[PDB]
């Protein structure tokens, strides 16, 4: 049912976000969590980009 | 559907840098008593760098609570306090400097202390027209969309003409405003100009540099 | 780059038309997987059950063929992302309450704003000939209480262009 | 290894003795974890001195603390709090000169309120104040990371906004891919949340 | 090894090439470089050069930058240029847009002293002299900014920073040991990749000092002392360009 959808869609990253938000003790935990999720997707794409650039530089050398 | 609108006054430095204000609210809850009872809530409002004037921050669920209706939101409208130097005009600042006439013609350097703790010295690049202006790019308020780019500082020039001039000063001004081009000058003209310049910049009896009494 | 599948419509030994459909195998994958598994094994002789004039052409029951629910499986609700705004939007149908979807499918014949967020839409018609075939199927000679009086049947059904 | 908060007051900064104070602090075994020069405003100082609310000395204390820039420091040592109290010496300069002549109050203080330094009292106050001036400085992974306290934290603050967000998402049911749903729920959380307002222009 | 070229060492090593400044201006520089470095937010403000003029009031031009990043395959410095007539009081040089940047390269000549001078082109286009000065400085900096190779390096967040473990350049007489400042550290681009006859290198191997002189821009000198590992560069003379390099060589 719907709980399976919620789980296998958000839960894995949401648990890490909650652990990060509770370790740091911010002043606005909800906003902290939202910005954390945005930075999460952004850092995934940028680490892919970083791997690509490193490989390209090695090949050119 | 009534809401309580409150001005929120900020200084240009706060809006430039991005403040984090804690405001107080006096909220009234109606009871059976003839008079009301009120409490002070604290609200954290986070103004981002260079938000446009007139920005509305709405707190939903905060406001005077009548017995039957859930209270409507409370609105804070951002407005800037007057500044001694700058006035913001959209995304860039405006500085209105009064300029001497000889600074306009001959040219000098205006001195301006920016909102950031950096001083600024801007040359006068030509004969400043009356009602003209100068523009220094990248020296305005930050762009609310992108937190790196900024506007351009705008100097609006209002000339300060001299109040008194003697007849010999007027003679000198007319000789300056009608001097022939340097390829049309006689040898007498060049010798006279050299003599006058050596006399006006005389190190002990010339008036090129004097000390104020 | 999606998958494609086609089937024929025939009324009383008279070929009424054929239709080809694209399946949104990038939006709602599991629904497409179930639909192709049932069009490979099933839908071969299942009547067109419910036909609303300016609404949708519905049908595709398996064990009964006349509009009552079937046992053996229940399909969960995948996604409300495809919006019913243009004709020829294939989707699955279920009871009022979600997570009871069955082989019953429906193809829209007009903009259907209300259905958005209530029914899983996971496909589309491909060309104008198929859409005109459905629009012509609307005005059958006689159809009694939203069912064609003769049996308008899927004679053939097959999958083309993809695994 | 613990750490405490300590600020050099405007009187020892107006006299240019801040650098000597830092050197003395470092000579005794401390380690300046983070330092910052900053000028408090009236509201920030009043919130800072919340414990002595409505006291008799509060007006002059808050008026002096916002007369010039101060220095804020975090000092780390095994016995940081008690060691900094001992080094900082007695709280009254006139008493300090008689009791401990070679102490920061005696050397740089001039008055009962112009003691030229401020330190913490207890670990709870120290952690509170470090969080007050250094919101991003990490620390205390034991009291915060505690299953009972963590469950209470999630329930009391994060859970009320999260439950509404996961419900709205279950109602909407966006695309089955992870990224779209994650972006949707993050935007929802950043859009309507209890403590922050909504920004319109 | 070094992190910022001196003014005294540069003025000492480049004295023989005519790259000298007045003594009173030297003292004024010594006093008023830190003042401008602190007034502006810059963290590295050196003397760029000295351009001549129809008057005696040459333009002393200084250059300073806060951040130096690696953008689009090029090490880009957010430079800021200042000018003065005497070393006491500096003013700023605002950048120029592209239309003026193309209408300022046709004004060949020697700049006058008052920076409130307007040149005329063709309708008449009235251009300020400070725009021409900035154009010439930008062109010279694009063509001539020389530093020893591997003197810079890339860190995290892609900022070009001084190589604190730089052990100097072997063979300091070969042009392969020098590079433009806006070449990324990994790239093997040097002054050799420029036109063959543009740069002249005279290397005193006993005292261990190398001089690189620009022949396309005749007034640009660069010195590199290997034993003490100090490199600097100055530009004296006007900013006009030597078009007919083929005939002179």
């Amino acid at each position: 049912h719907d709980t399976a959808y919620l789980k296998e869609t958000v839960g894995e990253a949401l648990a890490r976000g909650c652990a990060a938000a509770i370790s740091a003790q911010p002043n606005d935990p909800v906003e902290y969590l939202g910005l954390w999720l945005l930075k999460y997707v952004k850092n995934a794409e940028v680490e892919g980009n970083f791997y690509r650039e490193r490989q390209q530089d090695l090949q050119k050398k | 559907g009534k809401n309580k609108v409150y001005p929120l006054e900020l200084t240009l430095e706060e809006i430039f840098h991005g403040c984090l204000k804690k405001v107080a609210h006096k909220r009234k809850v109606l009871l059976f008593s003839g008079e009301y009872v009120e409490e002070e809530r604290q609200l954290t409002v986070d103004v981002k760098p260079g938000l446009p004037t007139g920005t509305r921050f709405v707190f939903e669920g905060e406001g005077n609570k009548t017995p039957k209706k859930e209270p409507g939101p409370v609105v804070f409208v951002l407005k800037p306090k007057p500044h001694p130097r700058f006035v913001r005009r959209g995304s860039d600042l405006v500085h209105k400097v009064t300029l001497p006439l000889h600074h306009a013609l001959i040219g000098t350097t205006l001195d301006i202390r920016t909102l950031d703790d950096r001083d600024l010295k801007v040359p006068i690049s030509d004969i400043m027209r009356p009602g003209s202006s100068l523009t220094v790019p990248g020296e305005g308020m930050p762009l609310p969309a992108t937190p790196s780019a900024r506007g351009n500082l705008v100097i609006e020039i209002d000339l300060l003409f001299p109040t008194h001039l003697t007849e010999t000063q007027k003679m000198l001004l007319r000789s300056a405003f009608f001097l022939p081009p340097p390829t049309e000058q006689n040898e007498e003209t060049k010798k006279a100009l050299r003599d006058y310049e050596a006399a006006f910049k005389h190190d002990l009896k010339g008036w090129a540099t004097v000390f104020k009494r | 780059g999606r998958t494609y599948c086609a089937f024929s419509i025939q009324q009383s030994s008279k070929l009424l038309g054929t239709v080809v459909l694209e399946l949104f195998t990038d939006i709602a994958p599991a629904t497409c997987a179930n639909f192709i598994k049932y069009i490979k094994d099933g839908y071969q002789g299942t009547p067109l059950h419910r036909i609303v004039p300016n609404g949708w052409v519905q049908g595709g029951d398996i064990v009964d063929g006349s509009g009552k629910g079937d046992p053996g499986f229940v399909l969960p609700d995948e996604t409300y992302s495809v919006k019913h705004d243009a004709p020829g939007v294939l989707g699955m149908a279920t009871g009022g309450q979600p997570h009871t979807a069955n082989t019953q499918f429906y193809i829209s014949l007009s903009p259907l704003p209300f259905l958005d967020g209530k029914r899983v839409a996971f496909g589309r018609v491909l060309n104008k000939q198929s859409l005109e075939n459905l629009l012509a199927l609307q005005t059958l000679p006689t159809f009694q209480n939203e069912r064609p009086v003769p049996d308008v049947v899927i004679a053939s059904c097959h999958v083309i262009y993809n695994p | 290894l613990e750490k405490t908060f300590a600020l050099i007051k405007p009187d020892a900064v107006r006299a240019g003795k801040a650098q000597e104070i830092m050197q003395l602090i470092e000579l005794n075994g401390f380690t300046i974890i983070a330092k910052q020069k900053l000028q408090l405003t009236r509201a920030r100082a009043e919130e800072f001195y919340g414990e002595h609310k409505g006291k008799e000395f509060f007006p002059k204390l808050v008026n002096f603390m916002t007369s010039g820039p101060i220095w804020a420091l975090v000092l780390a040592k095994p016995g940081a709090i008690l060691a900094w109290r001992a080094l900082m010496g007695p709280t009254n300069v006139f008493k300090a000169r008689a009791e401990q002549p070679k102490c920061l109050r005696a050397l740089y203080g001039t008055d009962g309120t112009q003691n030229a330094t401020h330190g913490s009292d207890s670990p709870i106050s120290a952690a509170r104040e470090i969080k007050f001036f250094f919101p991003t400085l990490s620390g205390d992974p034991t009291i915060y990371a505690e299953p009972t306290a963590a469950a209470e934290y999630i329930t009391k603050r994060i859970q009320p906004a999260l439950a509404k967000a996961l419900a709205a998402l279950a109602r909407e049911k966006p695309s089955a891919d992870k990224f779209e749903a994650i972006t949707f729920v993050a935007g929802y959380l950043l859009q309507n949340n209890p403590n922050k307002p909504k920004v319109l222009m | 090894v070094q992190l910022e070229p001196n003014i005294t060492l540069v003025l000492k090593h480049l004295a023989s090439c005519g790259a000298v400044v007045s003594a009173e201006q030297q003292a004024a520089l010594d006093h008023s470089i830190p003042i401008k470095r602190i007034e502006a937010g810059l963290r590295s403000l050196t003397l760029w050069g000295r351009l001549t003029t129809l008057n005696g009031k040459d333009y002393l031009v200084a250059e300073g930058y806060n951040v130096a990043s690696s953008k689009e395959g090029a090490a880009v410095y957010e430079t800021k240029y200042f000018y003065s007539q005497d070393g006491a009081r500096w003013s700023d040089l605002q950048p120029v847009d592209s239309e003026t940047a193309t209408r300022c390269a046709r004004i060949k000549g020697m700049l006058s002293g008052d920076p409130a001078k307007n040149y005329e082109l063709e309708l008449v286009f009235q251009i300020p002299e400070l725009a021409v000065l900035r154009c010439r400085v930008d062109a010279i900096a694009t063509a001539t900014s020389v530093i020893p190779t591997d003197s810079t390096i890339l860190n995290a967040a892609s900022q070009v920073v001084p190589n604190r473990l730089f052990a100097g350049a072997a063979y300091p007489e070969k042009l392969e040991s020098y590079q433009h400042r806006f070449s990324l550290p990994g790239s093997g681009v040097t002054l050799s990749q420029d036109l063959r006859g543009t740069w002249a290198v005279q290397y005193d191997a006993f005292k261990g000092v190398a001089q690189v002189r620009s022949l396309l821009f005749p007034g640009y000198f660069f010195y590199y002392a290997a034993n003490e590992l100090t490199w600097g560069s100055l530009y004296v003379g006007d900013g006009l360009r030597n078009n007919d390099l083929i005939f002179m060589l």
